[PDB]
């Protein structure tokens, strides 16, 4: 790729979409791992947040 | 979720109106004849009474 006095890789569609998916996944895993430790469960009171 | 279900079942069992009794802690005796006599005694304060007829 050549643009505005710049050279670029212009890569393969698979690697672009794959890396995108990988980012999204990583966000998910991080958010879920943060949330999963937090909530409290008491069986009569229910699910509680401190 | 299973724990929620089991709790509900316990509650249901305890909600059922099958007690059919009372705690009943009794065993302090009436001694009615004394209450009659104290009643009359009070009611006739300062009163000269006579026999039935």
């Amino acid at each position: 790729f050549v643009c505005n006095e710049n050279i670029y890789m212009a890569p393969n569609a698979y690697t672009l979409l794959a890396t995108r998916m990988l980012n999204a996944t990583y966000c998910f895993q991080k958010a879920l791992t943060k949330i999963e430790k937090f909530p409290q469960y008491n069986p009569q009171e229910g699910y509680t947040y401190p | 979720q299973l724990l929620d279900v089991s709790r509900q079942i316990k509650s249901y069992w305890l909600t059922n109106s099958l007690s059919t009794s009372f705690p009943t802690v009794d065993y302090s005796e009436p001694d009615l004849e004394k209450v009659k006599r104290t009643l009359t005694k009070l009611q006739n304060h300062l009163l000269e009474v006579s026999l039935i007829e």
